[PDB]
């Protein structure tokens, strides 16, 4: 979505413009990086189980009871069930191109 | 009840043992502290716990900071009590640090009470039903440490009886009170919510329900015996076992219940429609159940797709031991799924995803799994005939029962399994409300297969030929030698099929004996 | 399109999607159904990596 | 006396003077809130990380393009046709086509 994400890296353009009595310019990627692994992991549920994380990925699913949700439901829990494990990856290209 | 709905018993009888261990650990806990830590909370605890008249807080509540580090260092130290002699959960139990603790001691107070589980969980994928105490509904609700505790402690009409009776009790040396009676109604009234849903169970495939796991879990009557299954994994191989059984047992559980309640149907059918001769064992008998499938209801979805989208679900799994797409060497690493067979239909070891035990869905997925793995070509002509041959044999001697010593007299159970085997190899080729014989679109290869089961053995080639040369009489102006006969088989495998060259050349070879 | 049209129309697929709300689903077939409806839906701006 | 060795010539050594920056961590921990992740998040407006995650839809879920082009061998031919190589070979041979 090519209109948030401008707004996010002008936020961030500006957060490291004011304040290089820290952030040299090194740190700066490294701390986004952690930030968004942190983003990240902040979308892993007990539910759709621990070691379904990356381990060789082939126990992945989404849930229990993916159906029977709704039309509309089942499509956030797509978009949840892939950012739980593709967020950060996807999203440090982009923004450090 | 218990008797006519086998499964909704098994349900209800899990969420009563678990019920009663836990009760029995927090009344073991309250009487502990007034032992140890002479005055940290020594009675107030259970004033504490009242929640009779309530929500819970004991850092609000109990607004004295110099609590903490005592209270929950004697409840860690009573945990690692009763987890002991294993010398490896400890570790992990010791290295808490509350409020891994309080929300242990709180969600275990909200259990014994309510019967519920206490979800926090995201409630949108929640339905009513992830709330009754199992052995799942505790690995889903991030209950650890539970799980840690019922571990440790409390952990290794005549099959009827036995099974039924000899094993479910839990109950003894227990008793009632004046509470604690409408929770087990809760428990009973949770179980049974399916009215007419698991239908047909009765003295007709119940009695085959209980006779097959009696004899598996007696004389080890599978299509594997379990000491070969046990017998093939290697030292340093049998902690991924582990991961890929636990796996398929958690995630795949509903289609595991549909698909055993489907072929219940299917029985009660086949013992309702009605001697062993070849009636019940003969093609055009089992063909008509076969079209029983296509058009109770006569819905009946077919049982065939169902296994083979388990064994697609189980073709993935495994594939978790290497990074290639593992084309054709799905077989000799069928070592994972029997393993997850055996934990399947015996008794499920691993405590952290025991629920029901699954009875006829292992024989029909091994079954599948078999047939798809190894005896088939759809997806990869004399030596063709050899291959042909080759895996006839090895389908025939897969699906034997009992192999060792014991005389052949085919007692009922086993002829049941048969009439299952062949019912399940003559719907991977149909194709379609007609006999597959005599239908187009069908493979060369399962016709053939099919008939070469059937038989139970040789072929539909070698039959003929050892049924012509008993009227050794033609040799003719003419012809014998295998040449004749598979001179006879191309004709065969050129004219059309089947039935046809049988009892034609049946005939043509009848009066070609009375002709000499 | 093609390639999901193609997977739609085999043995074990048809014989399931038939009963699609009668009965439960294989948790699976529905996964596909929806991924192909939300492709189809936004199929410009899509990335694959 | 080995500091013109093939090992030693291969290697960097980042020397620089020292500047005076204020000292945050990235490294552990901790009574003392000196770490880059958490001044980040400080210096963020109010409303930043719900913008974070408003970006990036996810649409094709991994195991909905897995079954057409990894395990692709677990697919009965439909009723004619033989098998149809997976479709990362297709998608190439078109492109190139």
């Amino acid at each position: 979505n090519k209109e948030i994400l401008k707004e996010v890296v002008d936020e961030l353009y500006s957060i490291y413009n004011f304040n290089t009595d820290i952030f040299t310019d090194t740190s700066f990627l490294q701390t986004v990086y952690l930030l968004f692994r942190r983003i990240e992991e902040t979308y892993r549920t007990q539910r759709r189980d621990d070691k379904i994380s990356v381990n060789n990925v082939f126990f992945m699913n989404v849930a229990n009871n993916y159906s029977k949700l709704n039309k509309e439901e089942r499509e956030i829990e797509i978009h949840n069930s892939m950012a739980s494990r593709y967020y950060a990856k996807t999203m440090f290209a982009a923004f450090q191109m | 009840v218990c008797s006519a709905y086998l499964h909704l018993c098994s349900r209800y009888y899990e969420s009563v043992s678990i019920y009663i261990r836990l009760k029995k650990v927090f009344n073991g806990i309250p009487a502990f502290l007034d032992k140890n830590c002479r005055k940290v909370k020594g009675e107030e605890f259970k004033k504490l716990m009242d929640m009779e008249l309530r929500y819970i807080d004991i850092k609000k509540e109990l607004n004295d900071e110099k609590a903490y580090k005592q209270l929950m260092s004697a409840i860690r130290k009573y945990v690692t009590t009763l987890t002991k002699a294993d010398s490896d959960i400890t570790y992990f139990v010791k290295q808490l640090d509350d409020e891994e603790i309080e929300r242990f001691l709180i969600d275990l107070n909200f259990f014994l009470y309510n019967g519920f589980l206490r979800i926090t969980e995201d409630k949108h994928l929640i339905n009513a039903d992830d709330v009754s105490p199992s052995y799942i509904n505790l690995y889903r609700s991030n209950n650890i440490v539970a799980l840690y505790i019922l571990k440790t402690q409390y952990e290794e009409k005549k099959t009827t009886e036995y099974y039924l009776k000899e094993y479910e009790n839990f109950v003894e040396n227990f008793q009632p009170d004046l509470h604690d009676i409408m929770k087990l109604q809760l428990f009973f009234t949770m179980a049974f919510k399916d009215c007419n849903v698991n239908q047909n169970f009765t003295e007709t495939s119940k009695k085959l329900w209980f006779d097959l796991l009696y004899a598996y879990d007696k004389f080890g009557w599978f299509y594997i015996h379990p000491n070969e299954v046990i017998n093939s994994i290697n030292k340093t191989d049998f902690v991924r076992h582990v991961l890929v059984s636990r796996n398929f047992l958690l995630k795949n559980n509903d289609q595991l219940t549909f698909l055993e309640t489907q072929v219940a149907k299917i029985v009660e059918i086949i013992n309702l429609s009605l001697d062993k001769l070849k009636l019940l064992t003969s093609y055009e008998y089992i063909d008509s159940i076969a079209n029983n499938y296509f058009f109770l209801y006569f819905n009946l979805p077919n049982i065939y797709s169902l296994a083979y989208q388990l064994f697609n679900e189980l073709a993935i799994n495994i594939n978790v031991i290497t990074n290639v797409p593992l084309k054709k060497y799905l077989k000799y690493n069928a070592s994972y799924a029997y393993f997850t067979l055996m934990n399947m239909i015996g008794k499920n070891h691993d405590i952290y995803s025991k629920g029901s035990r699954f009875v006829y869905a292992s024989y029909i997925l091994g079954l599948v799994f078999f047939i798809e793995s190894h005896i088939d070509i759809a997806r990869l002509y004399h030596k063709d005939l050899k291959t042909l041959k080759k895996n006839c044999t090895l389908l025939t001697d897969f699906m034997k029962i009992n192999k060792n010593s014991q005389n052949y007299s085919l007692t009922h159970t086993e002829e049941m399994i048969k009439i299952l085997g062949l019912l399940t190899v003559t719907l991977w080729a149909k194709e379609g409300k007609k006999s597959v014989y005599y239908d187009d679109d069908v493979s060369l290869y399962r016709k053939l297969m099919v008939s070469c089961v059937f038989n139970g053995g040789e072929t539909i080639q070698e039959k003929l030929a050892n049924n012509i040369e008993k009227s050794c009489d033609i040799s003719q102006y003419g012809i014998k030698s295998k040449n004749l006969k598979d001179m006879i088989d191309i004709n065969l495998s050129i004219h059309k099929w089947n039935p046809a060259e049988i009892e034609k050349l049946a005939y043509s070879f009848v009066l070609s004996c009375k002709m000499q | 399109e093609c390639a999901y049209d193609m997977y739609f129309e085999q043995r074990h697929v048809k014989n399931l999607y038939k009963y699609h709300n009668i009965y439960n689903i294989n948790n699976k077939l529905m996964l596909m159904r929806d991924s192909i409806d939300l492709y189809k839906t936004h199929f410009d701006d899509v990335l694959f990596f | 006396k080995d500091e013109d060795t093939f090992n030693k010539t291969i290697v960097t050594n980042y020397w620089y003077p020292s500047p005076i920056k204020k000292y945050y961590t990235l490294y552990v921990r901790k009574h003392i809130p000196n770490n880059l992740v958490d001044e980040l998040e400080k210096l963020m407006k109010s409303g930043t990380l719900e913008k974070m995650k408003k970006s990036l839809t996810f649409l094709v879920h991994v195991n909905s393009f897995l079954q057409l082009d990894f395990f692709h061998q677990l697919n009965e031919p439909p009723l004619g046709l033989p098998r149809s190589y997976p479709l990362s070979l297709v998608l190439e041979h078109k492109f190139k086509e």
